[PDB]
């Protein structure tokens, strides 16, 4: 239902 | 929330998402009070009855928001946590008192259109604003209905309840860290924060200076919207000294 | 940081700076005993 955020928000 | 609207873009600059990395998920809402500080509902963290107890590393803060589930390219802004606080007293055995907690920003978020902090009040803001009958306004990307997720933020503006009135709507012992805010059945009005919007704020604009203050954090409710029922607020005024402390002391 | 927070804070961008109001707003003000 949430689209992806910018992997470097993890890391 | 329940029977709120829409917010428009950039009505509440100052809401925060907190995200849970995996599962991806909106856990709460909170507050940016400066450009590296979050406030946010202690139970949104730890709560031990349903096992939950967050650390840094499992939370995200988005800011800038408006959509519920879209990455806002280019509006938002992410930032990870360096330091949780809970209230030394937060009591989640018995009433969820003191349900407050401050997160410190890895790095200081940059203010825009989208994003910019809410003002926390000083004894005579509390004093002359937080009266029966004032109302204030709740945002958050929580449920809908009771038992329903929107696409946008909403807004609801509720009017603040009597402490008496307060107390006999519930079993649950209310202490002086709460107020709590809504309808009464008998004014043909409705709404109430719901599921999902723990930790986001309770604001109300000074007709003195046209700030916005952030007088209460969503806590508690039994259900939503229930008729007889009310939400209740922790007291932000109340618990601000431990405020100042953690952020001149962190 | 210290007490009350930023400075500029709870003054909107798009709304206070620009002298324009939300569509709610209104009713807010209007009960603190009307504020104006
Ligand atoms: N009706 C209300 N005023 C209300 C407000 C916040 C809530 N938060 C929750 C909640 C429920 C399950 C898990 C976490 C929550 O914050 N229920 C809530 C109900
Ligand atoms: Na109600």
């Amino acid at each position: 239902d949430f689209e992806e955020i910018p992997e470097e928000y993890l890391q | 929330i329940v029977e709120g609207s829409d917010a428009e873009i950039g009505m509440s600059p100052w809401q925060v998402m907190l995200f849970r990395k995996s599962p991806q998920e909106l856990l709460c809402g909170a507050s940016l009070i400066s450009d590296r500080w979050v406030l946010t509902a202690a139970h949104c963290l730890l709560y031990p009855p349903w096992d939950k107890n967050f650390t840094e590393n499992d939370l995200l803060v988005r800011i800038g928001k408006h959509s519920r589930t879209r990455y806002e390219r280019n509006i938002e802004k992410i930032s990870m946590l360096e330091k949780i606080y809970i209230h030394p007293r937060y009591n989640w055995r018995e009433n969820l008192d003191r349900d407050i907690a401050l997160m410190k920003l890895k790095k200081p978020v940059a203010f825009s259109d989208y994003i910019h902090p809410v003002c926390l009040p000083d004894r005579e803001t509390a004093a002359s604003l937080l009266q029966a009958g004032y109302k204030g306004r709740v945002t958050g990307w929580g449920n809908l209905k009771e038992t329903g997720q929107p696409s946008v933020l909403q807004v609801v503006n509720l009017p603040i309840v009597e402490r008496p009135v307060c107390k006999d709507s519930t079993r649950i012992r209310i202490t002086d860290n709460m107020f709590c805010a809504g309808y009464k059945p008998d004014e043909g009005k409705r709404g109430d924060a719901c599921e999902g919007d723990s930790g986001g704020p309770f604001v109300m604009k000074s007709p003195f200076n046209n700030r916005w203050y952030q007088m209460g954090i969503v806590s508690w409710g039994e259900g939503c919207d229930r008729d007889g029922k009310y939400g209740f607020y922790t007291h932000v005024f109340r618990l601000k000294k431990w405020i100042q402390k953690v952020i001149d002391q962190f | 940081t210290f007490g009350s927070g930023e400075a500029d804070c709870g003054l909107r961008p798009l709304f206070e700076k620009k002298s324009l109001e939300d569509k709610t707003e209104r009713e807010l003000l209007e009960s603190y005993i009307d504020g104006r």
